[PDB]
């Protein structure tokens, strides 16, 4: 059947201003026990 | 028998069914070009 190679490349990304808080989580001064072990929500950032 | 019935009834016969053709890379793949790469094992069956 007829094909249509692609040209162009369309990348939609919802725009984010924020890094992902890498220092928060990975570098945080305590860390819980594993029985009572912490959950942090992680929203509206950028995962580089 | 006196008399007679002139009679005309219809016979309804199927003669020729829908004429089909399968474009295997569509139908199994699209337009992805890794799964058009990974069919190509299968080319004689496409053929067959
Ligand atoms: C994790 O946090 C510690 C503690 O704040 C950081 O260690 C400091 O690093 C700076 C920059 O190299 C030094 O000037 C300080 O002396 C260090 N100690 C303290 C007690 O502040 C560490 O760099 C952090 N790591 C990341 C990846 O952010
Ligand atoms: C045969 O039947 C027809 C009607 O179908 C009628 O008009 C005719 O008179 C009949 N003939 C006879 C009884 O010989």
């Amino acid at each position: 059947n007829f094909r249509v190679q692609p040209q162009d490349t369309v990348v939609r990304f919802p725009n984010i201003t924020n890094l992902c808080p890498f220092s928060e989580v990975f570098n945080a001064t305590t860390f819980a026990s594993v029985y009572a072990w912490n959950r942090k929500r992680i929203s509206n950032c950028v995962a580089d | 028998p006196t008399n007679f019935t002139i009679s005309v009834t219809t016979e309804v016969m199927p003669v020729s069914m829908t004429k089909t053709s399968v474009d295997c890379t569509m139908y199994i793949c699209g337009d992805s070009v890794e799964c058009s790469t990974l069919l190509l094992q299968y080319g004689s069956f496409c053929t067959q």
